[PDB]
């Protein structure tokens, strides 16, 4: 996995005995810990029992002694023993749920100390390829007993958890859940490769409070408040440890060699003398690709964090769907936090029938708070069925609501990844991710059409439909639209058709795309040797050879046939004629049907130009090069003053006193 | 004798596989040499101390 | 940064009638110049 | 049936005989349960016939005979047309696993070629099962195999069309291949002649592409086959031979 990672992706992973010694460490703490759990666990029914037994027992005796008082006696004592049997039920069954889960516990901590002890280096695609198709496979062999519906992901922390979790900030993907609970159970605390702040976001609202000491490895006394954390227990906070090569810190965090590893410390201790560290350590790397030698990697594990395709789609995604789905959103946030107090009440409501009983201890048809305490315990099991089944529903409505969504946010996602590499040319575009959310909220949330609202300077704006499908196949749009408008707001008109030929590629290379023979034509420079067969004023001589090699392409290659046929025509077009609604009569165009660029490329450049403008405005409508109309108030007041108000100055021009009339004109 | 070189220098643990005692017999055979240089090219992080 | 380090918490915290207005002639783009984080987070106009 | 078969020459007072009318009013719906114990049913359909037959005694996933046993007729019909349809995909889901090549070796060095494969079989046993798919679309009972009828269609109609453009590129490629063997066929445009070598070289990544991957389906989706690499070896094909007539 290793190998075909790091010549796949460059980042470079290097493996140890010592990995391996943790991954029996890490299973070691797993299933003792679980069995602990289990067993702390299973006392509750079981002592209850021996006095039901009793209880029973004694009662019995009642009935066989008494072979119109005795009717009420009777009457009492019915219910009373229908009640014992509908306690001891639950009571042994959950009992033997915990067995059950007991004879399991091997293979599937197996495959969740596997998985989350490994699963991090490597994207969600080996990630799966590695366990699910490996390890899983190899434990349906060896058939060590474990269950096999499994997600170790629901193996480190709970719906309930992971639910404070992103609220707390952890994103919505997969990825992220995932790396969460890989940190809630981490060992040599990985190393956590966020070059886009998400993971410090969750890190901060959720795990601050304690005393978040963030700090850089820029000073001496770093190691003595690591002391002080180590006095202390504090979270230390790293920000981009691999801003260095640094030779104290494996000591200090390392958590150095494993043989088995039943020997973990997290925190504060009394044998420690050393003090190196006695804290759970927070990193946080904002470099996306570190490096590290294998002795260097060898001591410290890793995570990815860096936002994909997928993962970006995902958290935007779920803002859209709870944006236009907040309904079913905040039903299931409420049940799903709530259901901690529905279990505890009707588990407590049992424990006081249970005290009921310690208070019997000699009595029974007269210890009478047992009937009282037993009926209501009886139906404090009707409030925890109904809470499982809504919240399955539920989870499927939100499924289909992240599908629904899915195109929409998908083609929304694929701009913004556009425009995210677009910002590798620098000054004419340089937006905040905050600054993008905030322009998707513009596109989806102030959307005319959205709502009903016709009174907007949005008439592109359905302006008159709310209905959901209407504004499905409308904010798909106004989303990049407002995206591209207010992206154009920094831009030059000099460089908008650039931004629009790779925004039309891209969007067919989502919905197809147009192939390295055909599109590296297009880059590459489109001339061959010179071609004697054009003559000669069909088509100047380097173009002959542009021609000649034009004439090998699938799609270009009948070109000469054309030559000789509307040698008239083309001897009339590179003599320098310049129509341009159809510059050239398209015979040719559907005796091609040509992707619209390849052609001219070889042929006639101020056309090809005019033909990627209109070929833009097919797709994308007129205003993709229109500049900028320079506004003063709306888009620079329709937005927050937290995002403050610059400007680019052309030579001679200023805007201050426009920026002052502007002020008095509001 | 396992415990006096588990209290013996920053140890880069291997305990006992085959292959281990194998090159460790190897460098036992190495190590009366003058200029004694074993040199254990590997990756790091293994067994090498 | 001696002046957008405060703004990162000084405007998110700023009384909600404050227009901020800044303006500069941008440098050569590869030029020795400003960060990016200036201009994620701000509003921006051309002109021509 | 053992139970009613003395009952036959038992006759007396009807009081007493109303057992016999009971039993055999258990058998006339026992068939109709008889199909719907058979498994061919997915227990989601039979879920709702649950939810039709007031037959609600069995909501729970355990289904005992005090609990299971005119509506019930027609819905075990409509489970029968289940059965039928799951049964319409299971070959064709089946056989085209069971996907499999032909590529009988062109006479220079031997590079084994698709023909005896690209004969009416390969887009015949497509087409034919395509023609099923609508019927089943047209049948009201593939209405869950409908969409597996959509993606299956659509990888037969694919690689049906791959076949014939591969063919009629593999067909114009031995023709230049059975014209430019070698030698002779150079000495006046070389410029022809060099891409033979790479676009021979090509037909061989099609005789793997067609040789590891041994499923039809599979082949045309095979690696490098989707990627529309038979178009440009086309427009070399149809390029060249119009310049050889015209030395000819």
């Amino acid at each position: 996995a290793s190998e075909r990672f790091k010549e796949a992706f460059r980042r470079y992973n290097y493996t140890t005995p010592k990995s391996y010694l943790e991954l029996i460490s890490l299973y070691k703490m797993l299933l003792q810990l679980k069995r602990d759990d289990l067993r702390r666990s299973k006392e509750r029914l079981e002592n209850g029992i021996d006095k039901i037994a009793q209880a029973a027992a004694q009662v019995t005796d009642l009935q066989r002694v008494l072979k119109d008082r005795t009717a009420r006696k009777a009457q009492m004592a019915e219910r009373l023993i229908n009640g014992l049997s509908g306690e001891n039920t639950r009571w042994g069954a959950e009992i033997k749920r915990l067995e059950s889960l007991e004879g399991r516990l091997v293979g599937d901590v197996l495959i969740a100390s596997a998985f989350v002890s490994y699963a991090g280096p490597f994207n969600m695609q080996f990630r799966k390829s590695l366990v699910d198709e490996k390890w899983l496979p190899d434990i349906i062999e060896r058939q060590i007993p474990m269950t096999q519906g499994i997600r170790p992901l629901d193996l480190l922390t709970d719906d309930a958890t992971k639910a404070k979790w992103a609220n707390e900030g952890l994103p919505t993907d997969p990825l992220s859940v995932e790396n969460g609970a890989i940190m809630s159970n981490a060992s040599r605390w990985a190393l956590m490769i966020d070059p886009q702040l998400q993971g410090i976001k969750w890190i901060i609202n959720k795990e601050t409070n304690n005393g978040l000491v963030i700090i850089q490895q820029s000073q001496p006394k770093y190691i003595d408040q690591v002391i002080n954390c180590i006095e202390n227990g504090w979270p230390l906070l790293i920000e981009n440890l691999p801003v260095d090569i640094d030779a104290v810190l494996d000591p200090v965090i390392g958590k150095m060699t494993i043989k088995k590893g039943r020997n973990i410390i997290m925190k504060i201790g009394d044998a420690e003398v050393q003090y190196d560290s006695r804290f759970r350590l927070y990193l946080q790397t904002k470099l996306s690709n570190p490096h590290f030698k294998p002795e260097v990697a060898a001591q410290t594990t890793l995570v990815n964090f860096c936002v994909t395709e997928k993962g970006l789609e995902d958290q935007l995604l779920a803002l859209v769907v709870d944006h236009e789905r907040p309904d079913l959103q905040e039903q299931a946030a409420g049940l799903v936090r709530s259901l901690n107090e529905y279990n505890i009440t009707l588990v407590e409501l049992e424990n006081n029938l249970l005290f009921n009983l310690a208070n019997a201890t000699g009595n029974i048809l007269e210890n009478i708070e047992l009937i009282e305490g037993l009926e209501e315990t009886k139906r404090t099991a009707v409030e925890i069925e109904e809470k499982v089944k809504l919240a399955k529903q539920t989870e499927i409505q939100i499924a289909k609501a992240r599908e629904v969504y899915r195109p929409v946010a998908t083609r929304g996602s694929l701009t913004y990844f556009l425009i995210d590499n677009l910002n590798a040319l620098d000054r004419v575009y340089h937006y905040s991710m905050a600054n993008f959310v905030f322009v998707l909220k513009k596109g989806m949330d102030m959307t005319p059409g959205g709502k009903d609202e016709s009174k907007v300077p949005l008439a592109e704006r359905l302006n008159q439909e709310v209905d959901l499908d209407k504004r499905v196949e409308l904010l798909v749009e106004t989303t990049c639209f407002v995206l591209i408008g207010y992206v154009a707001q920094g831009l030059f008109e000099r460089h908008k058709l650039i931004v629009a030929t790779q925004l039309c590629m891209q969007i067919l290379r989502s919905r197809g795309e147009l192939h390295y023979a055909k599109f590296e034509y297009l880059l590459r420079g489109p001339k061959v040797m010179g071609a004697d067969n054009p003559l000669h004023d069909w088509v100047s001589d380097s173009v002959w050879g542009s021609v000649q090699a034009l004439k090998e392409l699938d799609d270009y290659q009948g070109l000469p046939e054309d030559l000789i046929g509307s040698s008239k025509r083309w001897r009339e077009w590179m003599e320098l004629e310049r129509p341009e609604d159809e510059p050239l009569p398209g015979d040719w165009k559907r005796m091609q049907e040509f992707d619209k660029l390849l052609l001219f490329r070889a042929l006639r450049p101020d056309r090809l130009t005019s033909a990627m403008g209109r070929f833009v405005t097919n797709m994308l409508g007129a205003k993709y090069v229109t500049s900028q109309p320079y506004d003063l108030e709306r888009s620079y007041q329709d937005a927050s003053p937290g995002t403050p108000i610059f400007v680019f100055l052309s030579p001679g021009v200023d805007v201050a006193g426009s920026v002052e009339a502007l002020g008095k004109k509001l | 004798k396992l415990r006096e070189y588990n209290e013996s220098n920053a140890v880069m643990d291997l305990v006992l596989f085959q292959q281990a005692m194998e090159h460790v017999t190897r460098i036992a055979r190495i190590i009366d040499l003058p200029r004694g240089n074993a040199m254990l090219v590997g990756v790091g992080g293994s067994g090498k101390q | 940064n001696q002046l957008d380090k405060k703004v990162d918490k000084l405007v998110e915290g700023a009384h909600p009638d404050f227009r901020l207005f800044l303006s500069a002639e941008p440098p050569p783009s590869l030029e020795r110049g400003l960060p990016i984080s200036l201009l994620q987070n701000s509003i921006k106009l051309t002109n021509e | 049936y053992q139970n009613q078969s003395k009952k036959l020459p038992k006759l007396r007072d009807w009081p007493a005989y109303n057992a016999c009318r009971k039993t055999i009013d258990d058998f006339l719906e026992m068939l109709p349960l008889f199909q719907a114990l058979t498994h061919k049913s997915m227990r989601e359909r039979h879920w709702k016939e649950v939810m039709r037959v007031t037959g609600h005694e069995l909501n729970l996933a355990e289904d005992h005979f005090k609990l299971q046993h005119e509506d019930i007729e027609d819905l075990t019909g409509a489970a029968v047309k289940e059965e039928i349809i799951e049964v319409k995909l299971n070959q064709l889901k089946a056989d085209w696993a069971t996907a499999n090549l032909a590529l009988a070796e062109y006479k220079n060095r031997g590079p084994v070629i698709l023909k005896p494969s690209d004969t009416s079989e390969l887009m015949e046993k497509l087409e034919e099962s395509q023609m099923t798919l609508g019927s089943m679309a047209t049948n009201r009972y593939s209405a869950p195999f409908r969409d597996e009828v959509q993606a299956w269609s659509i990888k037969l109609s694919t690689v049906s069309e791959i076949i014939e453009q591969w063919l009629m590129v593999q067909s114009m490629w031995q023709y230049m291949e059975a014209v430019f063997s070698g030698g002779d066929i150079v000495k006046q445009l070389p410029q022809e002649a060099k891409r033979f070598l790479n676009i021979d070289k090509n037909f061989m990544k099609i005789v793997s592409n067609a040789l590891e991957t041994q499923n039809v389906i599979n082949t045309c989706f095979g690696n490098e086959l989707m990627k529309n690499m038979l178009p440009h070896l086309h427009e070399q094909l149809e390029m060249c031979q119009k310049s050889l007539s015209a030395y000819l």
